[PDB]
RNA sequence: UUUU
């Protein structure tokens, strides 16, 4: 059954002058009764989309604040979803011709719950196997990225031969920028969701190609870049 | 009473397994009644645009208020800035006795403008404001350069016993104008905006009065021309004076360079004494005395008073001559050999002295707003508006303001077409005195809504003020746009109510008192 | 009055509640919420108070207890 | 009998809806072209149909190769006057590198005489970037100052909408795209006019043509901003010329480092601050330099004691400009400040909230619509807002926008969305047939031939209006072109 | 309920609708002039009725002589703040031609101190053609920023109705007209603001002056942009010196070849890359020849080195410019590319199909009403669109237009439609009196005396406003005089 | 990663720059044997909540938290852990 | 005719107010204020 | 005739023509044209 | 089919709205969402 | 004990 409350304005007993008092008020929640609880949609629709978060607005259980995890922690809170769609392509040796019955890639995702970043792009055009040297010349590379901005675009980048990587930025997040001149963001934050549909983008026939998915969880443990004055030892490099 | 929801397919809409699209129009609420029914976004709009403040603590707002209901937009994003601001007398007036019976007077010009909130500028003296007077503070505000240092609310001398300072709103305002990271969204519409300016004042002394009243104002494109080789600019430097050390001795100018780009400005030779912006622009913010002598390295070349001046890798060093404790006399000096020295008079607190400058710099060209400052005059207001109100501070603890869809009958798109450099015109004021490049306030003015003023008057250098205020814009996101993450469907169209609106608005006076907040 | 404003509209909407959305009508109901016609009780001002009374009262009490 | 609206509301309504079920369905119907809000006392209502098979760059419009290579293209539309869209390319797959798209921008903010390009004809911007500029042809066609030379005071676009059908063999029809409209409004940033010298400024982009020798040839496009229109031709190397149509001195010419052309001075111009040639002295111009990114470029002037130009430009990138001034007197015109369209997948899905995409494949195409997005009643775009189309973007820096009349001349429709429709990794041997169903409401001041079939302007018909816009807030005005 | 609207508000409606015959016909009631549209919180509207009286160019007012000769003059409305509208005569009833056209074109727009023409007077501006301006006393009484200085923040025309009676004696009560509305916005061509040196044009007008020997005398114009009003007097000769009431440095003067006039210098002069004077020179300006057809004059100063100046202006047509930059300082004030409302009763025909044309003998006259063209509603006309326009029309070469602030500064109502009326077969021994009730509403932000007529803006009444709108629409906006 | 040599790292600041959730799963999707011709389209749907402080471009988009619902909470964790967090991009 | 238009508008104008405002009648009064007498 | 969003229309065009031409029912139709509808 | 998780979101979200909402009685939801009793 |  349809519900709607609202939260005074006002606490009980509370004397206001008209000018003052707060200056917020409460968006209405509207909770849908059940024969045992009455969430809002800001939950429901949370619930879905923090489980299916796409197939939950394909199909339109995306209800309310979606982005806002029902679990009455913060007094106020901001709220979003952010649906960025790159189309992770094969890189580019050349012109070089290409036949159907020939060359093909290996392509692979790395998703990590990061504020800004979206996800890490990696891929082998005469696909390749990962091997030791390839991996820590990625990995190397990745690190040893300078203004990591600089490839936000989500532009391919060569490391290894025949070896290209990218990054993809959640493109209203990464827009907002960091420790810049009067430039920061916000305090604290946390997903409240977070899915990724790598449609398959491919001929009706040329449909050859596997994949595979999982879940790891990685927590970031943090090393300092200790601060300085006279001068700051750091180091140049130069990648071919 | 009831809710909806539309389908990510329409009628018959035959979508893949991942297609359509990433939106879910969030469910209608919309509250019902024998002849309509509303969205509490289109409701809590209604009331927000009508009694904003009031609407709000009054528990009547609610849903997409900050949302206009006239269903135009298929996609905007929204919201409302309450930005509070305690506006206070300038002049800590040192007085000896124990009642120190000063007033001043203080007025506050609103823009429905998408970054800026309103303008400020109060008289330690309750003196009210000459042609001159009044002239100086407009040339001033156009002369403003790299105006986003100032922002931060902070009080400017410009005038003697005048001070002035503007006010953003904390995010629009936070959404820079580069072109590296920040700019704007496609277009907006203020969708209502209101303030109530608390008469916070002793219960002792809430002597003083107020008069607010609603003036439209429609801004002027007169576009600057974009330059390529060479770019002509204007060197000001508006004389003031030191807030609290001797005029006959120290002055206070501010010295800025229109077109030429941001250095930073050492005093060198000097006693000491200075401030440089951040701005893209080179402006300096610097009091000293005589000898005292500042520096920088000149980022292009300069020409003036026809023969080069500086040139890149030059050094120009300013200095001022004479300081009587109202007249300043100040020298500009190139490293370049076989360039001559600059020097000119100025009268601190008054006229800034202007020095067509040429810089070698490529100029982006960006229109200047012409703008007619709205009636500031202690009684031109009281005059050209019928639909002003007024009472005395301790009565209306204050005053309410409430602006509205005043220039067009409908709520266009107020979008990048008026956005520029506001440059305030207004009568007995003479342009000759208004500063070259691009400098003065620079945003979107929604042009649809009213603008408005309100000057406080006989009030005590012990009230100040708190301006409660309630900004709702709504516009379209594009790129970059570090908000287009919240843009949903666009309010409904339910023209019942905003035409009722309207309406009562038309009816109604934008002005009411901080008790009726 | 808190909202006065707000509380004003807010009657105003409440007719245009019932009455059909006509332009005519809501004419008449803008022009009736404000106060300008048609009104009856649905109608309140000024209920604060200059506080020169409102501070004269409570100094003439503190000890005029005895009634 | 609630309300009966004419033909021409119904067919209008239906159009500025479904401009292509709308004729598809025979909905469309009466003198649909104006909007029945009632406005004018007369008004000539029209339908450009333009059906461009944009074919990818490097592609034989003939014997297609079943490649099996890719392509991006994205298509701007703008509910301009007499502009279609933009189509953006890339041959190689890439992405839109800030380099990439300052580049792209840059290029259409400095385009001469947008006029030579109206064949939306491809034009390599950059290395593997392509760009061009369809029209709507009729309106075009009717020449700017013409010989007949009809004029339209005020118009405004009744109805965009255009599907870009996927036009590819089941063999390959890999492809995906995503359509969303977002409103733009031109800020009028004016060119001012001078007399005996006005300023300008002389751009050259360098890049390689198509088939040859990527650092022993090169292609440039020179151009000058308020220089009247001059002949050039080669005077002695590899030949290679291509002269322009406008009033305004531009070319486009392939040689090697000996090729040379030149042209005579149509008026005096200084350069560097420096008399760089006078009416007569004849100009030449040639490449120190050529290789596959970069290209010396230097310009000889007749004139006497005349220091000639001399200026490195990397070929792919941007235009290396120089500033110039001529004797010329010019009259002062409109740039547009524009602000441009989310170009990115991702910038537009985060932004962009209406938007939706597809597999090309399931949605045999594309069909997006626009709509009086702006002002919630259809005012009247005129004179009002009309120039050169120069935009911006966020990253793009202006330090590189000619200082000319240059880029896309025509009004745009105040109030109206321009859309934009992304179509990622689309076969090479694939193309996008774009059949647009635009339409407009104008008034003629003087012509000979338009005033003829200029009637009264639609009844005003609110209840329908009122819907059709209910229609389109409510809508994404993007849909699979199984919709038209 | 009965649908009842405020007795003002059908006040409007009429007037709206017939601006002229309301007031006759009573039916003008209440305020008027204020627009029922329920938008402004409160406004002041305002309707000035001036009545103009024309006459042939050359014919006197005094007698009138029944030549049985004849003359074509025509007038272009424009809904301009103060500006009534134009008129322009031929004493031949001659055809406007190119040049002819052009060269009114090309006055207008480089009309100086356009106050100057306040006064209805004609002005020769070809062979046989003259023009004059009628400015709306009340409004045009407001003199922006002078001794006496009020202000309006923003306004819309309520309407205006014009209505030429065809004053002629019934003996030779001949002639014909076409009238017809022409919707046209304006574009803010800006005039950027200078500081140390300001560029700018040196005008100078030649033709014949009326009541002196063709060949040997002439009367001219000449003027010059930045250049502070200066105060001519004639220094060496047969007299005919009128100066400027105008802010810059404009005259008018009539003389021998051998006549000379001459002025101080009130700031530095440049022309062809050259100095010319300093901020106290004594500029001569004389005539070296004078055909009946052509003339020869030249400039120099007192400035010591000073070279002179010399150029050529076939009487009769055209101005002769000269690229000059003054030692004062611009403003932004910028101009109003305004296209020119079809002046060929050609054309109007071809174009406006919502036009008339009756004979001056039935008809008595013709009385048009102006109406919200632009945009379906109201919206407000404020500072956004204000400035000297000069008119823009094919044919006409941007070439030929000044430097500063010229022509006709005034704003535009972004709203109402533009009309044009032209009258051919007129006998000079007629008159055509002009009624004109046009009425405005806009809002004060400064003045000391309009503030106290301001009160509400009239209710909205959206009831009559639509049907307003919507019979206007169905309706030409020309209409018989003595339908008025 | 195992196997890699810490000594190919740079110096100063340096590496993508960001804050992590401390709190989701990471994921990793191989895709091999992918026709060069063929590409992917990868939808995301990222949803986060925060506290603005200064300056936020955003704090006009805050207000009030989202009420406890652990009631539905508990479903939503004891869910996703009971199945993969993988699926085919046909259920979506 | 004295002001046909006058006239005209007011047989239009006095036809509204004496009958409902359906947005649509209108038209057809402002239809019949010269052409076709509305049924 | 393959229109969806021209179906979109004619259905609730379809609607307007017999419906009281309110304002506020034309946000009705137009909802119900989307095919939208009051859950529970 | 597009959204086969949510389908389950909803079974087991329906489920809890009518059952002794608890830890348990939930648990047994999120299984019968999918599992099966052998 | 109550007025505001
Ligand atoms: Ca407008």
């Amino acid at each position: 059954e349809q519900a709607t409350i609202l939260k005074p304005q006002l606490l009980p007993g509370e004397s206001v002058a008209p000018s003052g008092g707060r200056g917020t008020m409460d968006p209405p929640v509207h909770e849908i009764c059940a024969q045992s609880i009455d969430p809002s949609e800001g939950a429901v629709g949370w619930f879905y989309k923090y489980m299916d978060p796409a197939g939950a607005v394909e199909s339109g259980k995306a209800l309310g604040e979606f982005s806002k995890v029902p679990d009455g922690l913060l007094r106020y809170s901001v709220d979003a979803e952010q649906r960025p769609i790159v189309t992770i392509e094969c890189p580019t040796v050349s012109e070089s011709d290409l036949p159907l019955d020939g060359k093909l890639w290996r392509v692979s995702f790395i998703s990590f719950p990061a504020f800004r970043l979206n996800f890490i792009a990696l891929a082998n055009i005469n696909n390749e196997a990962l091997t030791l040297e390839t991996r820590n010349t990625f990995i190397q590379t990745l690190n040893n990225i300078t203004n990591w901005r600089d490839l936000g675009t989500g532009q391919w980048a060569q490391f290894a031969p025949g070896w290209y990587y990218s990054i993809y930025v959640l493109p209203n997040t990464y827009a907002m920028a960091e420790i810049g001149d009067r430039t920061d963001s916000v305090t604290q934050f946390r997903k409240v969701y977070k899915g990724i549909t790598f449609e398959f983008n491919a001929p009706t026939l040329i449909d050859q190609g596997w994949w595979v998915g999982a879940h790891i969880p990685v927590k970031p443990q943090s090393e300092t870049i200790p601060a300085a004055e006279r001068f700051s030892a750091g180091s140049m490099t130069v990648s071919a | 009473q009831a809710t909806i929801l539309k389908p990510q397919l329409l009628p018959g809409e035959s979508v893949a397994p991942s297609g359509g699209r990433g939106t879910m129009d969030p469910p209608v609420h919309e509250i019902c009644a024998q002849s309509i029914d509303p969205s509490e976004g289109a409701v809590g709009w209604f009331y927000k645009y009508m009694d904003p403040a009031g609407a709000v603590e009054s528990g009547k707002a609610l849903g997409e208020f900050s949302k206009v209901p006239d269903g135009l937009l298929r996609y905007s994003v929204d919201a409302e800035q309450r930005p509070i601001v305690t506006i206070e007398c300038p002049t800590v007036s040192e007085s000896d006795l124990p009642l120190d019976g000063k007033l001043w007077r203080v007025s506050f010009i609103s823009f429905p403008a998408f970054r800026l909130n309103f303008i400020a500028l109060a008289n330690i003296n309750n003196e009210a404001l000459t042609l001159e007077t009044r002239n100086t503070f407009i040339q001033t505000l156009n002369n403003i350069t790299n105006w986003r240092d100032l922002g931060t609310g902070q009080w400017a001398q410009f005038a003697p016993g005048w001070y002035y300072s503007i006010y953003v709103l904390p995010n629009t305002y936070a959404m820079a104008e580069i072109g590296d990271r920040t700019d704007s969204v496609t277009q907006f519409r203020k969708v209502y905006k209101g303030i109530t300016f608390e008469f916070n004042a002793p219960t002792l002394i809430d002597q003083g009065w107020w008069v607010g009243a609603h003036i439209p104002v429609k801004p002027q494109s007169e576009t600057i021309p974009a330059a390529e080789r060479f770019s002509a600019g204007s060197m000001t430097v508006s004389a003031s004076n030191a807030i609290f050390q001797p005029s006959n001795t120290v002055a206070r100018i501010v010295w800025s360079i229109t077109p030429l780009p941001v250095a930073t400005v050492a005093l060198t030779t000097g006693t000491g004494g200075t401030n440089n912006t951040s701005g893209k622009f080179f402006s300096v913010e610097i009091d000293g005395n005589v000898n005292s002598v500042w520096t920088f390295t000149a980022p292009a070349s300069i020409l003036a008073e026809g023969e080069p001046f500086a040139e890149e890798g030059d050094t120009t060093s300013f200095s001022m001559t004479t300081i009587t404790a109202d007249t300043v006399v100040y020298s500009v000096s190139s490293s370049l050999t076989g360039s001559s020295v600059i020097v000119r008079g100025v009268t601190k607190g008054s006229g800034v002295s202007i020095t067509p400058v040429t810089v070698g710099i490529d100029t982006e060209a960006v229109n200047r707003l012409s703008i007619e400052m709205p009636a500031l005059t202690t009684e031109e207001v009281t005059t050209n508006v019928p639909k002003y109100e007024q009472f005395l501070c301790k009565e209306s603890g204050g005053a309410y303001i409430v602006h509205y869809k005043m220039n067009n009958p409908v709520f266009e798109m107020t979008g990048e077409e008026n956005f520029g450099g506001f440059q305030f015109h207004y009568p007995g004021y003479d342009p000759e005195n208004n500063a070259l490049g691009l400098r003065g306030i620079v945003d979107t003015f929604e042009n649809n809504f009213s603008s408005a003023v309100v000057h406080f008057w006989g009030i005590s250098q012990s009230a100040t003020i708190v301006c409660k205020t309630y900004d709702g814009w709504e516009g379209t996101t594009n790129a970059g746009s570090t908000v287009g993450q919240f843009a949903h469907t666009g309010a409904e169209e339910e023209d019942e109510v905003v035409q009722l609106a309207n309406r009562l608005q038309m009816e109604l006076t934008g002005v009411y008192q901080a008790d009726d907040n | 009055f808190a909202g006065t404003v707000s509380a004003l509209a807010s009657i105003g909407l409440g007719l245009l509640g019932k009455s059909s959305a006509t332009p005519s009508v809501i004419k008449g109901i803008a022009q009736q919420a404000v106060g300008a016609v048609q009104a009856n009780p649905g109608i309140l001002e000024g209920a604060v108070k200059a506080i020169g009374s409102v501070g004269a009262r409570l100094v003439g009490s503190i000890k005029a207890r005895r009634a």
